């Protein structure tokens, strides 16, 4: 019926506790942006 | 000890939690990683 709800993050995953990781992640744009609205909804679909 | 610090041991940093466990450390063992591709727990050189 249902799945494990497990979110993973794209900002501690990739930049574990440091500073100027964060400034070359958000370069790339809305890439962690994107991901973490997917997998929302990916928890929405295994509860509905 | 309990509390969410800054931890610094032999040039590792990161943000966690410094508690006592069960494991019988070794005399040998500096450092033991996880699973996850981090260290699990080190060793104190000044007091074992």
């Amino acid at each position: 019926v249902s799945m494990t709800k497990t979110s993973v993050d794209c900002t501690m995953y990739i930049c574990g506790d440091s500073t100027e990781c964060s400034n070359l992640l958000l370069q790339y744009g809305s890439f962690c942006t994107q991901l973490n609205r997917a997998l929302t909804g990916i928890a929405v679909e295994q509860d509905k | 000890k309990n509390k969410c610090v800054n931890f610094n041991f032999n040039g590792l940093t990161g943000t966690g939690v410094l508690t006592e466990s069960n494991k019988k450390f070794l005399p040998f063992q500096q450092f033991g990683r996880d699973i996850a591709d981090t260290t699990d727990a080190v060793r104190d050189p000044q007091t074992l």
